């Protein structure tokens, strides 16, 4: 069933599994007609597959063609994910595919189970944990390749970069969902939190900056404040 | 107009007969029921005073051979057997209407409750759902589960109704995962109207019989079978014009004849109001809505 604070723990054992967020699949900008209506414009997106162990980000580019002449696009969107997903999956050998594949919001489980027939031995959970995975495209260089894509496109990232050398799965995924926790309530904030010194730099085949541990204590400490300091505007508390 | 004789009723019973139903008291001189109605199946059932558990019952066509009902003291319970000998059982009528121990199928002339009720059930077509090959009457009762109930445990004593599952590769052609889950047509017209049902009267038949199992027996399989087989019309964007007229018919008599205080457990509400207000036909069962606003508002 649904994935909770209870059974957290399960997303770092050895059994493969994907987290898919289609938040950013399906991406607007409203805007006033000539004529004074509201229209539109769909701007590329992206499916988010992460298997929450190793870091590997199945990035699948949504190019705005996909939308070309087609109605109900929020709806579309959701099964257009599954289908990417399938064929995701089905693209992999068998002893890399998922055992278990967790949607980030519940409306994705019909159109997966459907798209996933074939594969009745992968479960389909949802979970009642609030991912900031919707702040992917914060991160610059995800940003950056699904805004560049003239296709639709297939881009394989580690979004933990090199962390699991020093630490463990469980604390990496800690520290992204902080990272986008941050990000999500404050991304002006956070970016200057992440750049403001600027002899951190981020490796060419990184995502994020290369802290040493003990600057990586600072920068949680001053997400951390940075989400708390939101929290008490948002709610005056 | 046909007879059910009955040899005894040793214990207090409930008998019903199609939509009738006569309280027996333990040795009461009850031999049986008359002027049955050539035409039709007919259902006997029963609910013990002692034991209000088990509605239990019989499916049977009087065109079909001599049937009379006979308590076994060793089960329990009512039984259905054919006379072979039709002089003997002739005889055995004779005698019990000459002595009047007998009471009418109480139909009132006016009253096409029982044929809208059955408009489409076939006997063959329930012997091949209630599998009893060695007798042409059919048992059923609040208990028996069906065969999807059983995949999700004695085969001999199931419910063989048509499985139906949305979400199945039988339901969704490959590549048209969004098209088939969301517009049901491809499963109605091809998988279960050509391929499997061969025609509308068969599928209706299904429907009313898992209908009645659900209303005289309380069986919960054959509420959810009822169920499915109007979700899966509802949720189809193409439809033929007369199975939609002649479900909206179904459905009214359906409505009509339900127990008002059994809608509770009878009835499904998120496929009525998805039957009746969201789906593809919510414009097309006009009698079925208006008697569902008038009978069961609280459940809409």
């Amino acid at each position: 069933g649904a994935m909770n604070s209870s059974n957290y723990a399960e997303l770092f054992n050895n059994d493969i599994k994907l987290f898919v967020d289609d938040t950013n699949v399906y991406r607007v900008t409203v805007h006033k007609t000539f004529e004074g209506n509201v229209a539109t414009k769909a701007i590329n997106g992206c499916i988010f597959t992460l298997n929450p162990k190793t870091g590997h980000l199945f990035l699948k580019i949504i190019h705005t063609s996909v939308w070309a002449g087609q109605k109900r696009l929020s709806q579309l969107a959701k099964w257009k994910t599954a289908e990417e997903v399938s064929a995701l999956v089905r693209s992999l050998p068998k002893e890399e595919q998922p055992k278990q594949i967790i949607v980030t919001r519940k409306a994705m489980l019909d159109p997966l189970e459907v798209h996933m027939l074939d594969f009745p031995n992968i479960a389909i959970r949802p979970t009642e944990l609030r991912l900031p995975f919707s702040a992917a495209m914060s991160i610059d260089k995800l940003s950056d390749v699904v805004m560049k894509a003239t296709e639709p496109q297939m881009v394989l990232f580690n979004i933990y970069d090199d962390w699991l050398d020093r630490i463990s799965s469980y604390t990496a995924f800690s520290r992204l969902t902080l990272l986008l926790r941050a990000l999500k309530t404050n991304e002006e904030s956070a970016k200057m939190i992440l750049l403001s010194d600027p002899t951190i730099t981020i490796k060419s085949y990184h995502l994020w900056p290369s802290f040493t541990d003990e600057q990586w204590i600072t920068i949680e400490s001053q997400m951390r404040d940075l989400i708390l300091t939101e929290y008490g505007r948002k709610y005056n508390v | 107009m046909n007879t059910v004789p009955f040899t005894s009723a040793p214990i207090e019973v409930t008998i019903g007969i199609d939509q009738y139903s006569f309280n027996v008291k333990e040795n009461q001189p009850f031999h049986g029921i008359k002027d049955i109605p050539i035409g039709h199946v007919h259902v006997i059932h029963f609910q013990h005073a002692d034991n209000s558990s088990m509605r239990y019952g019989y499916w049977f066509d009087c065109r079909m051979g001599n049937f009379y009902i006979q308590y076994d003291p060793k089960d329990g319970l009512y039984k259905m057997m054919e006379e072979r000998d039709g002089a003997k059982f002739e005889n055995i009528v004779h005698n019990f209407k000459e002595r009047q121990m007998m009471v009418s199928y109480p139909k009132i002339d006016e009253d096409d409750t029982w044929y809208n009720l059955t408009e489409f059930v076939q006997m063959d077509k329930i012997r091949k759902i209630v599998r009893k090959d060695e007798n042409q009457f059919s048992y059923v009762d609040s208990s028996m589960t069906t065969v999807q109930e059983n995949e999700l445990s004695d085969p001999a004593h199931s419910l063989n109704y048509t499985v139906i599952n949305f979400k199945s590769r039988e339901a969704i052609r490959p590549g048209h995962e969004m098209e088939d889950f969301l517009d049901k047509s491809y499963y109605l017209n091809t998988v279960m109207l050509q391929g499997i049902f061969k025609n509308s009267s068969n599928y209706f038949g299904e429907l009313q019989f898992a209908f009645l199992n659900a209303m005289f027996f309380g069986n919960y399989g054959s509420s959810l079978q009822w169920h499915a087989m109007i979700e899966l019309i509802c949720s189809s964007a193409t439809v033929p014009k007369h199975m939609l007229d002649k479900l909206d018919e179904i459905l009214y008599y359906q409505i009509k004849t339900l127990p008002e205080q059994y809608s509770d457990i009878l009835l499904n509400e998120r496929v009525w109001n998805i039957c009746l207000y969201s789906s593809f036909q919510k414009n097309s069962l006009h009698n079925t809505e208006k008697i569902m606003e008038n009978k069961y508002p609280e459940l809409l």
